[PDB]
RNA sequence: GGGAUGGCUUGUGGCGGCCAAGCGUUCAUAGCGACGUCGCUUUGAUCCUUCGAUGUCGGCUCUUCCUAUCAUACCGAAGCAGAAUUCGGUAAGCGUUGGAUUGUUCACCCACUAAUAGGGAACGUGAGCUGGGUUUAGACCGUCGUGAGACAGGUUAGUUUUACCCUACUGAUGAACUCGUCGCAAUGGUAAUUCAGCUUAGUACGAGAGGAACCGCUGAUUCAGAUAAUUGGUUUUUGCGGUUGUCCGACCGGGCAGUGCCGCGAAGCUACCAUCUGCUGGAUAAUGGCUGAACGCCUCUAAGUCAGAAUCCAUGCCAG
RNA sequence: GUAGCCAAAUGGAUUAACGAGAUUCCCACUGUCCCUAUCUACUAUCUAGCGAAACCACAGCCAAGGGAACGGGCUUGGCAAAAUCAGCGGGGAAAGA
RNA sequence: UGGAAGUCGGAAUCCGCUAAGGACUGUGUAACAACUCACCUGCCGAAUGUACUAGCCCUGAAAAUGGAUGGCGCUCAAGCGU
């Protein structure tokens, strides 16, 4: 198995998390809106309930821009049984549950009113929001944001208002042992620019969205298979190398990068009641 | 047992690892990537190299998905670095290419494309049934 | 794997020696021995059967 | 001395045959030639007593990070070691019995 | 083999099954090489009304 | 070959011819050997057997003795108690440990330094004991944490043992109440020898005269934890 | 500390130092031991190398898989003149060693023997052995009979002195060269008469050697000169654009002693280094008066060992040669000498004998497809000058 | 202006009780106490509990040493049938590899292999080369401060540049003894290593599955020393030929473009990218014995003595 | 909502072009490497002429000991033979250190 | 106990004949048998056995360039005690 699949589950990311959790009174546990209970932490939920109940954790569901509205509302009236949950569209000019969040963070702070100040930690998977959703309660670029996973490596304090603190967090993947790689690289753990084949993982995004959503996507229609599809684009696109022949290997983390990065939709249905 | 043949005198060594050769059967991989060979020593900074009749461990770049994803051991039936054999013949092949077999040496394949080595021909006695050229 | 110097090698290599080799080296130095043969066959102070003398020390000088 | 303790049980725990995964004659047959009970409390026991010396191995690694000298360091090493050996002293009679078996 | 030596050592005579009109020719050394020609090219039963 | 193979040729085929003879010269060679051990080995090989001689001597002595000896409970207990596993069970208020060693300021606090320069600042101390921090323990954020109390060596339960009953259990510690070396140790609650601390006796059986449950009594260190890795108390009863 | 990854050591520290021969002429240090049973035979001879050729070969080596097939292997030609027997050397045994109690020369030296016993031999009055000459005449030789009767009666070694005939190679170098050759073998008296008997005559090589036995071969390397740590130890280059060289050994020393090691590789003189190699294997002696000892049995081409248009820097070999499978220690035109094994041989490849089947006699001047001239000229037909001449 | 713990350490926990040969005490029957023992610290599971850089390491090249021995040699014991091993002993002669991973205490994985053992000579401060701790001057973000600025921190770019001296080392000459030829050998160095195949033999052994070994033979791995017949490489052989631009009026024959460029190219040098070669006696260690006392049995030991490891010392080999 | 409603086509900062800015990857390419070899020019080398400087208490082979963890001079050993040339970077010297 | 006879186990462990002999110290059998030990007698022939104490000697843990009772060397000392 290839080392970039045991990212997040470094030593040296788990004791910045145990430290941010140790040193935080609320803990903001971000999920992705297109497959929450994928990006759900129960290693962490279990650890909290189990050793710390003092400390709060709260839910964000975030990107809930790339979902369908009535399955975002769904979703969060399934956390909301276990946690509180809001929904947030992390982004410093068109934010979305700024208010509601920086409200909740204002009731924590007047119930820990005898304290100088409280923390609140971020955690989650890589690449879920969480710097982002710092930078959009701030106003202000404060930390720093890309599509790349892994970006935030070391944690970091800023200052919200006189009595919040946020500490920004790297992004942890606890291990288990029915995870896939192909499931790792879905959720978004790995950067497709360091895995080898990459072609084995677009029957699996082929699966995940709908093949009209697709041919609207690439411009595209007439595959039988994913090979055809990387061919073809390939094709359109001009991807070849020397002869004329396609770059499906270039083609392929191309779709993968759109396919993490919300330029082509797809989300998981949240099961009914 | 181990992958290496007895019996086999010294040849220029034309492959190392890190070399991608063709596959000459029909198993379905297309070519092959040598990443050990079989019975290599021990040197500091000396990468480890076969010759043809030489069975390497070998990964699939090109081919079949189902064969993508594991490593094979593999015989090398043609090189292209030229060697000499006994009767003084300096010779070699237009191509490197090799054939999958399992540990005790029966091919993965059913038939072999162009011609095999002399030397692969003697230490597989699997491939010099397979083989339509033995050249 | 036995070294060189080890005694079973060696005790193996002595019977090599006097059971194979041997008749074979001896009859070769006969052949050429005979061979350097044909080409070589191809008073007593007075007369030097008395081997008289020709014409730092181990001592202290004295 | 953890992996050396981890490579011996994990050796011990894995080259005994698992009773679940038998067929019904082999396993009923080492059903009564040795008590079946017995067989999987002490191969339970060499499993516990390894993970227990895994445990040890953690927490006595993690004090000596913010140990402070030779001394200190020293007793932390012999403490550690003096608990991995009193736990392979209670397996005093599993080991016997699977010695047997085996 | 056994009775001469054994595997390895004993020295096998292929000519000794050799069927020839002579036996006497059985052990002769067979040109092959004359002034830069092959012999055996050259060998042709109807070389004397040819010549 | 199946079931005793071995001692079925044993008794088809015996022996070999001089195996009795060779052992019995070896059985009698033994006393030489053992000298010649005594006399020759060297280092941890020849410290570790003259221990193993010395077990065996006291064990011979000892079956010698009962051997000589062989021609000539203690608390009164129920009978359903009987033939059970029991333990042996053996003004001024001072506790066990009156006096430890004194432990400075220097010894009890590492300086952690901070500061990208070459000259760094040095405010932060580092706890080098075991601690307790107490329940709902949120840690000070970097900028305002003086005292850092690492997570790695901190505790939560001690076995401590009641000296009447010969019990040692395994209890939850509840607070530090006394550090005898200084008041700042016994706030930041420093688990060192002679620690008087406060433990949760709920397991232990403990009613009053009034037949209230005592579920929080005293116990006091008695060893080590830095060295030790553990935390060893004595009940104050 | 320890180093990471173990790796053998660079060269040998049994040739030490890597410093030029003291002699030329190559030193046979040790003889084979002295045998009394053995018939009185002798030990070593001298030859000149004049290059390499290549041979078919019919193997017969039970067990190998070229077994009853032919095998193209390279071979070493020294062209081998007879030697004179002109001197007599008796030895005793002390408790310093062995040492030379006399030695007696024979009445006529030649000229190419004399030459080595001068340096400015043009110029010379050639006076050299002419008191020793008349020892023979007077009083019907009594001072060589006492000295042969010393040898006979003190000596437990004898060797002879022999020198080649070097006018009968193509080599320029008129001066001729002289070593002690051991007699092995009868008793002292026999080797005294032995040598007497031989004094003046002279001894080809195959009275010496015989074809299939495997000897060794003493001389001195090809000298290089002064040689970086790259070449003359094997060590590994360093890195492209390194600081003050990257044909170097980063460090000759990072530890105490505070010094440089003797074991550490350094740069300095390679090659002209004195060489013992043995166990070789003679492929043939060949005759100098016949006219086709390049012929095997199977090829009927009548030709001689010397390549088409001579052998490259070194001319046309007309004396006995000796053909040896593989390479040797020296060069073309230098002076080899051939020594008997000192044990008796433990392989199947001494009891091997040799059969060729063609020796190649092409040019070596470049790529040379012909084996005789008449062979080229069959191949190209008539040229211009052939109708203009 | 002033500076830059150590005959330490190793393999077996702590607290509390009990027993305890013994030491003591036997006007007090207390007190120390090895060996032990007892209490605390999942029916082969779970995988939904990874718990703090103030202390900083590396890589390359290369040499040597230690043994606390992974492999190779020999040996002792084990239900050790065989095969494969496990535990232990003598042993450092000889080896101990190739890679992936920096969203990181770079340590874990993968394969080849006989095996991929551990350390020192730095790290008890410290000029061979080069990445991180690491930090002059430029700049940005986070925290604190009203601010100059400082830091819990994160990112980026950034000047030390000997050797011709002494010694050591590697090589090379040399006065004195007339010049030279052939020698001896004190002393110093020292070298080979591992695997596979054939036969034994589908035999011993085994219910079956399976499955050896000594003797003999043939190759290969790693190392070492040479060599250039052949095959590749290299071309100022500027040897021959082709070709672009320009110049000598054209042709011929040439110049220039620092070897204009290209094809072949002898010779020389070179490459496990080519070929050849690598050798035998004595004494021992662990152990296994013979004879035989101590000690009327017994005993490989005490006197005497046999055999035995890749060990030791030499020969073969290099220097002289 | 497998993609809704409301707003003057769009619902954007996931911002195009530009860059001796920093980072990861793919094809091609190769002496970066396996694993080194060869050729040319200028040096280095030797000669004629010309001709400095840095630095310099005195000097220069090691081993063990020399309490103050330091020896080059002391003690006890091993040893130890004129005068030199080319190189090397262990040590001493040597960084406007 | 399938079998268990002193000798796979659990608990008892007495008497007779005795010169003396365990409801057995080991080897052995499927169990027996058989051998052996504790103990006794005959032969022999004069001093021994056990446990401690004090001297001297060996072991009672050692790394890493080649070296140190100062060096040679020393064994009824050139070591140790008077
Ligand atoms: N569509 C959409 N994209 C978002 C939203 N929030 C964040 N993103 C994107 O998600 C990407 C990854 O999130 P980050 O801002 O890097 O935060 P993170 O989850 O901590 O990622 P890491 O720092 O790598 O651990 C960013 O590039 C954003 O562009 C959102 O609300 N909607
Ligand atoms: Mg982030
Ligand atoms: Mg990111």
């Amino acid at each position: 198995k290839e080392a970039i699949f045991n990212k997040g589950t470094s030593k040296r990311i788990w004791n910045e998390l145990y430290k941010v959790i140790d040193s935080s009174d609320v803990i903001l546990h971000v999920l992705d809106a297109r497959d929450p209970l994928g990006t759900r932490c129960r290693h962490v939920e279990k650890y909290l309930a189990a050793e710390a109940p003092h400390k709060h954790l709260v839910f964000v569901l975030n990107k809930i821009d790339l979902v369908p509205s009535s399955q975002a509302a769904a979703w969060i009236r399934i956390l909301q049984k276990d946690h509180p949950t809001c929904a947030m569209r992390a982004s410093i000019t068109n934010p979305f549950g700024r208010g509601s969040l920086i409200d909740l963070l204002r009731q924590f702070s007047v119930l820990h009113k005898d304290r100088k100040q409280i923390s609140v930690g971020l955690i989650g998977y890589p690449n879920v929001g969480k710097s982002s959703i710092i930078n959009a309660l701030r106003g202000k670029a404060v930390a720093k944001v890309a599509p790349i996973p892994g970006e935030t490596k070391v944690w970091q304090y800023v200052t919200l208002m006189k009595r919040i603190y946020l500490i920004d967090c790297p992004g942890i993947v606890p291990p288990n042992q029915h995870d896939t790689p192909e499931d790792l690289l879905l959720r978004g753990v790995v950067r497709v620019e360091n895995v080898e084949h990459p072609e084995q993982y677009i029957p699996a995004v082929l699966r995940k969205v709908k093949q009209h959503h697709m041919e609207r996507t690439y411009e595209l229609r007439g595959w039988k298979d994913h090979i055809e599809f990387l061919e073809m684009l390939a094709r359109k696109s001009g991807r070849l190398l020397k002869g004329g022949e396609p770059d499906v290997d270039g083609v392929a983390k191309q779709v993968l990068n759109d396919f993490m990065r919300g330029k082509i939709p797809w989300f998981t249905p949240a099961p009914e009641p | 047992k181990r992958g290496a043949p007895g019996g086999k005198l010294k040849m220029t060594l034309g492959l190392p690892v890190g070399a991608i050769m063709n596959c000459a059967d029909n198993s379905g991989a297309r070519n092959l990537y040598i990443i050990a060979v079989k019975g290599a020593g021990a040197r500091l900074n000396r990468l480890p190299a076969g010759g043809v009749g030489d069975m390497v461990m070998a990964t699939v770049k090109k081919g079949k998905p189902e064969l993508r994803k594991k490593v094979h051991p593999a015989v090398i039936v043609r090189q292209a670095k030229p060697w000499k054999r006994f009767d003084g013949v300096f010779l070699y092949f237009e191509d490197n290419a090799g054939v999958i077999v399992n540990p005790k040496g029966e091919m993965k394949g059913s038939a072999i494309t162009g011609p095999v080595g002399k030397e692969a021909a003697e230490l597989w006695p699997r491939i010099a049934s397979n083989a339509g050229v033995v050249m | 794997a036995k070294s060189a110097r080890a005694s079973r090698i060696k005790e193996n290599h002595q019977r090599f020696k006097k059971n194979i080799a041997g008749p074979v080296e001896a009859a070769r130095l006969e052949r050429l021995s005979a061979k350097l043969m044909a080409i070589a066959q191809a008073s007593g102070v007075k007369s030097g059967k008395s081997i008289g003398r020709k014409d730092s020390s181990i001592v202290f000088p004295m | 001395t953890q992996e050396t303790c981890s490579e011996k049980f994990g050796a011990i725990i894995s080259s005994f045959p698992v009773l679940s995964d038998q067929h019904p004659f082999h396993r009923d047959l080492m059903n009564i030639l040795y008590d079946a009970d017995h067989f999987k409390v002490a191969l339970g026991q060499i499993s516990t007593a390894k993970n227990l010396i895994e445990t040890i191995s953690r927490d006595y690694v993690r004090l000596l990070k913010y140990a402070q000298s030779l001394y200190q360091c020293k007793q932390l090493k012999r403490a550690a070691l003096g608990r991995m050996a009193t736990l392979i002293k209670r397996l005093k009679d599993p080991l016997i019995y699977l010695d047997q078996v085996r | 083999e056994e009775a001469n030596g054994g595997a390895g050592v004993f020295n096998v005579d292929l000519r000794k099954d050799w069927i020839l009109e002579n036996p006497e020719w059985k052990y002769d050394k067979i040109p092959e090489i004359f002034d830069g020609k092959n012999v055996y090219d050259y060998i042709d039963p109807d070389i004397d009304a040819k010549l | 070959p199946q079931n005793e193979y071995i001692e079925r040729h044993r008794k088809l085929h015996g022996r070999r011819l001089d195996a009795e003879e060779r052992a019995r010269k070896k059985a009698a060679r033994e006393g030489h050997k053992n000298s010649e051990n005594a006399q020759n080995l060297r280092g941890l090989r020849a410290k570790l057997y003259a221990k193993q001689r010395h077990a065996q001597k006291i064990q011979m002595r000892k079956a010698i003795k009962q051997h000589e000896e062989r021609n000539v409970p203690s608390d009164p207990i129920p009978s359903y108690l009987l033939d059970r596993a029991n333990p042996t069970t053996a003004a001024r208020f001072s506790v066990p440990i009156p006096k430890v060693r004194g432990i400075s300021e220097e010894e009890m606090f590492k300086v952690v330094k901070t500061g990208k320069k070459t000259h760094k600042k040095g405010w932060k101390r580092i706890v080098t004991k075991p601690t307790f921090v107490g329940p709902d323990f949120t840690r000070r954020p970097v900028k305002y944490e003086r005292f850092i109390r690492p997570m790695g060596l901190r505790y939560k339960k001690a076995n401590v043992t009641h000296p009447t009953l010969n019990v040692t259990v395994q209890l939850p510690i509840l607070s530090v109440k006394k550090n005898p070396s200084n008041p700042l140790y016994t706030q930041l609650g420093v688990l060192t020898k002679g620690t008087i601390i406060e433990v949760n006796v709920s397991d232990l059986g403990i009613v009053t005269a009034s037949g209230k449950i005592a579920w929080g009594r005293y116990a006091q260190i008695t060893n080590n934890p830095e060295n030790d890795g553990c935390v060893n108390a004595v009940l104050l009863v | 500390s320890h180093r990471k990854y173990e790796a053998p050591r660079h060269g040998s520290l049994a040739f030490l130092p890597r410093k030029r021969a003291a002699r030329h002429r190559g030193r046979v240090k040790s003889f084979p031991k002295d045998d009394p049973k053995k018939p009185v035979h002798l030990t070593a001879a001298m030859g000149y190398k004049a290059g390499m050729t290549t041979i078919v070969r019919d193997l017969d080596r039970p067990g190998a898989k070229a077994h009853k097939k032919e095998v193209v292997e390279a071979v070493t030609i020294i062209d081998c003149p007879p030697m004179v027997v002109v001197g007599l050397v008796g030895y005793i045994e002390t408790p310093r060693g062995l040492r030379s109690l006399t030695t007696v020369w024979a009445e006529h030296l030649s000229d190419e023997v004399k030459r080595r016993f001068y340096k400015n031999w043009y110029k010379s009055k050639k006076k050299a052995f002419t008191k020793y000459a008349k020892k023979y005449a007077e009083n019907n030789g009594a001072s060589i009979t006492r000295e042969l009767e010393r040898i006979k009666k003190y000596c437990t070694v004898v060797r002879v002195l022999a020198h080649t005939q070097i006018r009968k190679t193509p080599l320029k170098q008129k001066k001729a060269h002289l070593m002690e050759i051991q007699i092995n073998g009868g008793s002292v008296a026999d080797k005294v008469e032995f040598g007497r008997s031989l004094f003046e005559k002279p001894v080809t090589i195959d009275t010496i050697f015989e074809k299939d036995e495997m000897i060794d071969v003493i001389a001195v390397t090809k000298g290089h000169g002064f040689v970086g740590v790259t070449a003359r130890w094997g060590t590994k280059k360093l890195p492209r654009k390194t600081h003050k060289g990257l044909r170097k050994v980063a460090c000759i020393g990072a530890w105490h002693p505070s010094h440089v090691q003797w074991t550490v590789a350094r740069a300095g003189q390679m090659g002209y280094h004195h060489r013992t190699s043995v166990n070789h294997k003679i492929y043939r002696i060949g005759k100098g008066d016949d006219e086709a000892n390049a012929s095997t049995e199977t090829d009927l081409t009548k030709k001689k060992i010397t390549p088409m248009g001579g052998f490259v820097r070194y001319g046309e070999v007309n004396n006995d040669y000796v053909m040896i499978k593989g390479s040797v220690p020296g060069v073309k035109k230098r002076i080899m000498t051939l020594r008997k094994s000192l044990f008796t041989h433990t392989s199947r490849k001494a009891l091997e004998k040799v059969e060729l089947k063609w020796i190649d006699t092409s040019s070596e001047f470049g790529h040379g497809a012909f084996q005789t001239a008449a062979e080229k000229k069959q191949f190209m037909g008539t040229l211009k000058k052939d109708l203009q001449t």
